[PDB]
C-alpha cells in the first residue's frame, strides 16, 4: 500500500474529542450516548471527590477561557499564513520541475 | 502595646511609598517644561497629559497610604 | 549607500558619494552622521564639517553657515554659505578677526545690534581658532 | 536506531512508521474474547517491543491529526488534556490529602 | 515652489523629521529659500 | 483573603514519579514525515528558522555551528516554562537541577573555551576597558566575583520567575470560591490577566536568554 | 448530525432503574449521614473549645517566656505585670 | 538666541559669518573668491 | 504577639515596592509628553505604549501588594 | 515607654518621604534648565509651570513630614 | 519563634528590592514612547530592544523576590 | 533605657532622607550641563536657576537632616 | 538563635540592591531605544557598549546579592 | 549593651542615605556625556561644572556617612 | 547576643544603599549610549567619562561594602 497524504484531518467534536469515539456509540446508545457518560463522569468524579476542586482548577478555568479566546482570534490568519507557505513550497517545486522539462 | 508596636512600626515602614509618587510627579512636571519649551503651541493636551500622569502617579502614592492606615487602625 | 550632496555657492564637494561618515556643527548639537541616519534637518553653525569617505580618508571642510537635511532614503543634502578645507586658514588671521570682534563688542555700547555683530563675529572667530591650531 | 528489520521495500514500498512491518497478525478489535488469552500471550513484551508499539501508535495519530495538510489545533488541545488528565492521576497523593468535603 | 515656515510645520510628512523647532525650522526655511532663490538666478542668467 | 498553599515541587509524589514531567516535550516536537510539510512544522520551521537569521548577526566563528545548541537551549527553556503554567503539573522549573542543568554546564563550556583561546582578552574582561591604575584593582575584584556567579544568577531568574509566576496563580486560585460567583468571576479575570503577564514573560525570559548565550559564545 | 435511531428496549429500563436506585439510596444515606454530622460536629465542638481553652492557656506562658526573653536579650527594665 | 534675541535675520548672520570667513583667506583665495556684485 | 509583629514588620517593608510603581508610571507618563510634544496628531498609537508601559509598571505595583496580603494573612 | 520608643522609630522611618521631594526638586529644577537652555521666551509659562510641579513634589514630602508627625503626637 | 519572627522580618527588607525594578520598568517603556516618537518607522527592532529591557529589569527584581520567598516559608 | 535605644534606630532611618538631595543634587547639575551645551549664551542665568535648584533639594535634605537631630534630642 | 535569626534579616536588606540594579539595567537599555531611533547604522556597537553597561549594573545586584549570600549560610 | 546594639542598627540605616549620591553621581556624569557629546568645544567649563555636581552629590553622600560614624561612636 | 543580631541587621541595612549606585551605573552608561548614538567620533573621549562616571558611582557603592564590612566583623 502506498501511502496517500490526506487532505483533511480526522473530524473531531468538542474541540479536541476523536469523532470516532461519539461515533463508536451510536448502533446502541444513539447521539446522546456519548455526552450523557461524559455528563455522568464529570458529575461522579465532582461528587466523589476524585476531581479535587483545588486552586489550580481556577488556573486551568482560566487556560481554557484564553486559549478558547486566542484560537477562536488568532486561527484563520494564521492557518492562512502557514497554507500560503505551504503554497508558495509548492509552486517552486512545480516549476522547478517545469523548467528542467523545459 | 507589643501589637501597638508593631502597627507603629508597620505604618512607618509603609509610608515611604509616598517617596516614589514624589519622584513620579517630579519626572511627569520635570517632562512637561521639557515638551512645552519644544512646541508651545500644544499647551492644552499637553497640560492634560501632565495632569493624567499626575493621576495615576499621586494616585499609586495613596496605594500605599491607605495600607498606611490598614497597618495602623483597621489591622 | 549614503549620498552626499555637499556643495557651496562657490565650490562643489560632492555629488551622491558614498561616505562612510560625516560629522556637522549644527545648532541642535555637533553631531554626525552615519549611511540610514535618523530623518532630520538642522541649521549649520561656524564649525569643522569633516568627510570620512569609504577609504577612510579625513577631510576637513570649515563652513561659516549653512542647512543640513538627511531624508528619509539615506540621502544626505548639505549646503553651506562658504564650504572650504581649513588647510588655506590663517589662526592668525583667525584671532585678527576675533580681536576685531572683541573690539567691536567693547565699542558697541548701547548698540545692541553692533552688540549682537560682535557676538557673532567672536562665534567666527573662536570657531576658526579651534579649526586652524587643530 | 536504525529501519526494523522486518521492513521490505520490495513488496511494501517505502516506508511508513505507523504501519506494523511485521507477519500481518489479526488486530485485537476483531478477537471474540476466547482468543483473548492466547492473543494476550503470544505478542511479546519486551522493552524492544513495547517501544516500537509505542512509536507505531504514536505515528498513528500523527497520521490521523497532525500529518494531513489542514491539521487544526485539536492534536494540541489534546495533547495538553491527556497530559493534565494523566498527571493528574500521578499527583493524586497530594490532591486527595486536602479535598473539599470531610464526608461526601 | 517655495513654501512658508507656518505651510512646513504644517506638512504631514514632516513629522517624519526630528530635532524640529521653531528656530531651527525657521533658520532653515529661510536659508532655503535663499538656497532657492541663488539656484534660479543662475539659471536664469545663463538661458538669459 | 482566605488561606494559601505551596509546595508543587514534589518529585517522587507517587511511584510513576515526575521525571515524566521532562519528558512531556518530547511529545511537542514536530515530527517531519512529508516532503511538503503540514501546518505545524512549516510555523516551527518558520520561528526557528527566523531565530537563526536574527541570531546570525551576532553568531561569531567561536560559534560557527553552535547554533543549533543555543536554539535547542531555546526551546527547551519555552517548553519547561509554558509547560509550567499548565494546571496539574508539578514546576520543573522550581527544582534547581534543572537550572543547574540549564546554566553550569554551559557556563563552565563558554568560561574554558573562553580561557583556553583567549586567556588574556578573558582577564581583559574582567576589567572595565582603560581603566587606571588607581582604579583597577578594586574593579578586578568585583568584576572576578561578578563572572563567578552571574550564571548562577542566571540560573536563579530561570527558577524565580516561574517560582513567582506559579505562586501567584495558586494564591489568587485559593482565595476563591466556586459558590460565589462575584468572586469566581473575580479571581479568573485575574488570573487571565495574571496568565498573560506570565505567558508574555516566559517567552520573553526565553529570548533574552537565548540572547545572552549568543553574546557569550561570540566571544 | 447523525439521525436518531432509538435505544434498544434493555437498556432505558436498566438505566432509569439505576436512575431511581440512586435517588432512594441518596435519600437514605444522606438522611443517616445528616444525623451522623449533627452528632459528630456537636460532639467536636465541646472537644474544640476545651481544647482551644487549654491552647489559649499554654499560648498565654508561652507568650509571657517569650516576653520574658526578650527583655533578657534587651536588656531593657523588666515591668511587675511583665 | 542672540541672533533671533537681537531680532537679526539668518540671513543678516550668514552674511556676517562669510564675511568674517573670507577675510581669514589671506594668503591667495581672497580675491578670487570675493567678486563684489 | 511576636509572630503578629513579625508579619506586621514584614508589610510594612513590604509596602516599599509601591515607590517603584509611583517611579515608574511617573517616568513612563512623562516621556509620554515629550514623545507627545513631537507629532501631536500621533496620540492614539503613542497612548498605547504609555498604557502597556503603565500597566506592566502598576503589575510590578501589584507584585510588591501581593507580599503585603501574605505578610498581612497568609504568612 | 515601649510604646512611645516605637512610635519614635515609627516616626524616624516615616521621615523617609523627604526623599521624594529631593528628587521630584531635582529633577524638575533639571528640566528646567534644559527647557530654558532653549525657548527662553517663555521663561515666565515654563517657570509658572516648574513651580507647580516643585509645589506638588514638596507637597508629598510635607505628607511624609505630617505622618511623621501623626505617629507623634497624635494617638 | 523569634528565629521565625526574624525571617518574616528579613522577608519584609527583601521585598525592598522590587522598587528598583518598576524604575527601570518605566525607564525603558517610558523611553519607548520617545524611541516611538523619533522615527516611527523602526517601530518593531525598537519594541524588541525594549522588550528584551524589561527581561532584564523585572528579573533584578525576582532575585529579591526570589530571596522574599526563601524567607517566607523556605528557610 | 529603649527611649535612647529608639531614638538610636529612629534618627538613623530618619538620615535616608538625604538620599533624595543626593540624587536631586546629581540630576539638576547633571541637567546644568545639557542646558549649557545647548544654548550657552545664557550661562549665567541657567547657573542662577541651577542654584536655586540646588538650593531647594540640599535644603530638603538639611531639613531632614535637621529632623534626624530633633529626632535624638527633642523626640 | 538569633544569630542566624537576625541573619535571616540582614539577607533581607542586602539583597535590597539589585533593586537599583534593576534601575541601572532599564536606564541603559532605555537610552538604547532613544539611541536607535537615531543611528540604527551603529547598532553592533552601541549594543556592545549598553551590554557592557548592562554587565556593571547587573554586577552591582550581584554584589549585593553575594552579601545577602555573605550573611545568609557563608559564616 | 542595649545602647551599643541601637547604635548598631541606626549606623546600619544612616548608610543608606549615601546610595541617593550614588544616584546622583551616577546622574550627573551621564548628562555630562551627553552635554560633552554635543558641542565638545566647552570641555573646561563643562568639566568645572560636572565636578561642582559631583562634589555636592558626594559631599551629601559624606554627610550620611559623617552621621553613620556620629551614631556609631560619637553618640 | 544582642550585639551580634544588631550588627546583623545593621550590615543588612547598610547594603540597602547599595541600590543608588546600581541605578547611578546605568544612568551614566545609558546616557554614554545616547551621547555615542550621535557624535559617534568622540568615542574615546565619550567612552573615558563612562569609565569615571563608573569610577565614581562604584565608589559610592564600595562605601557601601566598607560600612557592611565595618558592621560585619569590625564594629
Ligand atoms: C519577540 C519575538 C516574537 C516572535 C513571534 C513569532 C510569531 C508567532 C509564531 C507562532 C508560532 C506558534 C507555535 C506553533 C503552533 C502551531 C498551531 C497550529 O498549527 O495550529 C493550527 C490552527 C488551525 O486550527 P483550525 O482548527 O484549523 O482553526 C481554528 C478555528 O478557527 C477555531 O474555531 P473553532 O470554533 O472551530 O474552534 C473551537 C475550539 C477552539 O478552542 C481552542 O482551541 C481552545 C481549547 C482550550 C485551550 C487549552 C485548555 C486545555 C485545558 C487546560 C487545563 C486543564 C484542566 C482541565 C480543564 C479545565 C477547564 C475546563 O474549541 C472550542 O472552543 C470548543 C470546545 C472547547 C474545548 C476547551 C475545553 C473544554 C472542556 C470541556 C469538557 C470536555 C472534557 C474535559 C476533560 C478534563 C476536564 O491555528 C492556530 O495556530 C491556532 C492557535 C493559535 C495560537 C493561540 C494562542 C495565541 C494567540
Ligand atoms: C485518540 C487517539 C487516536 C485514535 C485513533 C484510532 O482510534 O485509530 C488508530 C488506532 C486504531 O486504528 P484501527 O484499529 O485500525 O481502527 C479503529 C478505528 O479507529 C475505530 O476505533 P475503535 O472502533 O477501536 O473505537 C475508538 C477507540 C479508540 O481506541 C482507544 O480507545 C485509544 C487507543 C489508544 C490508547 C491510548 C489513548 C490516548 C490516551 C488517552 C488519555 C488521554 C485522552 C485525552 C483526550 C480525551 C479527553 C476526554 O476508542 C474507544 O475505545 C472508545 C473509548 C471512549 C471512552 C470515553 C467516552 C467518551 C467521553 C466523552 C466525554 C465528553 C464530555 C463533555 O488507535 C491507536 O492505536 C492509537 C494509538 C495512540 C498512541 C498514543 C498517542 C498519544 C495520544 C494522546 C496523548
Amino acid at each position: 500500500p502506498r501511502p496517500l497524504r490526506p487532505v483533511n484531518p480526522g473530524k473531531v467534536r468538542v474541540g479536541f474529542v476523536p469523532e470516532e469515539w461519539f461515533t463508536f456509540f451510536y448502533n446502541k446508545t444513539g447521539v446522546t450516548g456519548p455526552y450523557v457518560l461524559g455528563a455522568g463522569a464529570l458529575t461522579f468524579l465532582l461528587s466523589k471527590e476524585i476531581y479535587v476542586v483545588e486552586h489550580e482548577f481556577y488556573t486551568g478555568v482560566a487556560i481554557a477561557i484564553m486559549g478558547t479566546y486566542g484560537v477562536k482570534k488568532f486561527g484563520k490568519q494564521i492557518a492562512d499564513y502557514a497554507d500560503k507557505g505551504i503554497g508558495e513550497i509548492e509552486q517552486s517545486f512545480k516549476e522547478y520541475q517545469d523548467s528542467s522539462k523545459i | 502595646d507589643i501589637d501597638s508596636a508593631a502597627k507603629f512600626i508597620g505604618a512607618g515602614a509603609a509610608t515611604v511609598g509616598v517617596a516614589g509618587s514624589g519622584a513620579g510627579i517630579g519626572s511627569v512636571f520635570g517632562s512637561l517644561i521639557i515638551g512645552y519649551a519644544r512646541n508651545p503651541s500644544l499647551k492644552q493636551q499637553l497640560f492634560s497629559y501632565a495632569i493624567l500622569g499626575f493621576a495615576l502617579s499621586e494616585a499609586m502614592g495613596l496605594f500605599c497610604l491607605m495600607m498606611a492606615f490598614l497597618l495602623l487602625f483597621a489591622f | 549607500q549614503m549620498a552626499f550632496t555637499f556643495a557651496a555657492p562657490s565650490q562643489v564637494f560632492y555629488n551622491n558619494a558614498n561616505i562612510r561618515q560625516v560629522d556637522v556643527p549644527s545648532f541642535s548639537g555637533s553631531f554626525g552622521i552615519l549611511p540610514a541616519h535618523v530623518a532630520t534637518l538642522a541649521v549649520l553653525k561656524p564649525g569643522v564639517v569633516t568627510v570620512y569617505q569609504e577609504d577612510g580618508s579625513t577631510k576637513k571642510y570649515f563652513v561659516s553657515s549653512g542647512t543640513v537635511t538627511v531624508n528619509d532614503d539615506s540621502s544626505v543634502q548639505v549646503l553651506a554659505e562658504e564650504a572650504v578645507p581649513v588647510e588655506n586658514l590663517d589662526l592668525q588671521a583667525a584671532r585678527d578677526i576675533l580681536s576685531k570682534a572683541q573690539s567691536d563688542v567693547t565699542s558697541a555700547g548701547a548698540d545692541m545690534l553692533k552688540l549682537a555683530e560682535g557676538q557673532i563675529a567672536v562665534e567666527v572667530g573662536e570657531a576658526l581658532v579651534k579649526a586652524a591650531e587643530g | 536506531g536504525d529501519y526494523p528489520a522486518e521492513y521490505n521495500p520490495k513488496v511494501h514500498g517505502p516506508y511508513d512508521p505507523a504501519r506494523f512491518y511485521g507477519k500481518a497478525d489479526v488486530p485485537l478489535g476483531q478477537v471474540k474474547l476466547g482468543e483473548l488469552s492466547q492473543w494476550l500471550g503470544r505478542r511479546n513484551k519486551n522493552p524492544q517491543a513495547v517501544a516500537a508499539a509505542v512509536s507505531r501508535g504514536w505515528w498513528r495519530w500523527q497520521h490521523k491529526y497532525v500529518l494531513p495538510r489542514k491539521g487544526g489545533i485539536a492534536p494540541y488541545i489534546q495533547l495538553i488534556v491527556g497530559c493534565s488528565i494523566f498527571f493528574y492521576a500521578i499527583n493524586y497523593g497530594k490532591m486527595v490529602a486536602h479535598r473539599q468535603r470531610k464526608y461526601h | 515652489p517655495v513654501f512658508s515656515k507656518n505651510a512646513i510645520e504644517s506638512a504631514d510628512s514632516i513629522a517624519a523629521y526630528d530635532s524640529l523647532d521653531s528656530d531651527v525650522i525657521q533658520s532653515y526655511v529661510e536659508y532655503s529659500l535663499a538656497s532657492l532663490i541663488y539656484y534660479t538666478m543662475k539659471e536664469n542668467a545663463t538661458s538669459e | 483573603m482566605m488561606a494559601s498553599l505551596f509546595s508543587v515541587f514534589d518529585p517522587t509524589s507517587s511511584f510513576l514519579s515526575n521525571w515524566l514531567s521532562m519528558l512531556i516535550p518530547l511529545l511537542f516536537m514536530v515530527m517531519s514525515f512529508w516532503l511538503i510539510p503540514s501546518r505545524p512544522q512549516f510555523l516551527a520551521k518558520s520561528v526557528l528558522m527566523g531565530l537563526n537569521r536574527e541570531m546570525s548577526l551576532l553568531m561569531g566563528p567561536a560559534s560557527f555551528g553552535a547554533n543549533i545548541l543555543v536554539i535547542a537551549l531555546f526551546l527547551f527553556i519555552l517548553f519547561n516554562n509554558f509547560i509550567g503554567l499548565f494546571p496539574y503539573i508539578f514546576t520543573a522549573t522550581s527544582h534547581l537541577a534543572v537550572t543547574l542543568s540549564l546554566a553550569v554546564p554551559l557556563w563552565i563550556s563558554f568560561i574554558l573555551y573562553t580561557w583556553i583561546k583567549e586567556t588574556t582578552n578573558a582577564l581583559a574582561h574582567l576589567v572595565p576597558l582603560g581603566t587606571p591604575a588607581p582604579l583597577m584593582p578594586f574593579m578586578v575584584l568585583m568584576e572576578i566575583i561578578s563572572n563567578m556567579i552571574r550564571p548562577i544568577t542566571l540560573s536563579v531568574r530561570l527558577a524565580a520567575n516561574m517560582i513567582a509566576g506559579h505562586l501567584l496563580l495558586t494564591l489568587l486560585g485559593a482565595q476563591g470560591t466556586l459558590e460565589n460567583l462575584y468572586v469566581t468571576s473575580i479571581v479568573v479575570f485575574s488570573q487571565i490577566i495574571l496568565l498573560m503577564l506570565e505567558f508574555s514573560v516566559a517567552i520573553i525570559q526565553s529570548y533574552v536568554f537565548m540572547t545572552l548565550m549568543t553574546l557569550y559564545a561570540s566571544e | 448530525f447523525a439521525p436518531p435511531v432509538n435505544v434498544s428496549p434493555l437498556i432505558r429500563a436498566g438505566r432509569y432503574g439505576a436512575l431511581v436506585v440512586g435517588i432512594v439510596y441518596g435519600s437514605y444515606r444522606f438522611g443517616s449521614l445528616q444525623k451522623r454530622e449533627n452528632e459528630w460536629r456537636v460532639e467536636e465542638a465541646r472537644r474544640k473549645v476545651i481544647r482551644d481553652a487549654l491552647n489559649a492557656e499554654n499560648k498565654a506562658k508561652a507568650t509571657r517566656e517569650e516576653m520574658l526573653y526578650l527583655a533578657k536579650e534587651t536588656g531593657v527594665k523588666v515591668p511587675e505585670n511583665f | 538666541s542672540g541672533r533671533r534675541g537681537r531680532h537679526v535675520d539668518f540671513g543678516a548672520s550668514v552674511d556676517f559669518e562669510v564675511h568674517m570667513m573670507r577675510r581669514a583667506l589671506k594668503p591667495e583665495l581672497r580675491n578670487e573668491a570675493i567678486k563684489r556684485e
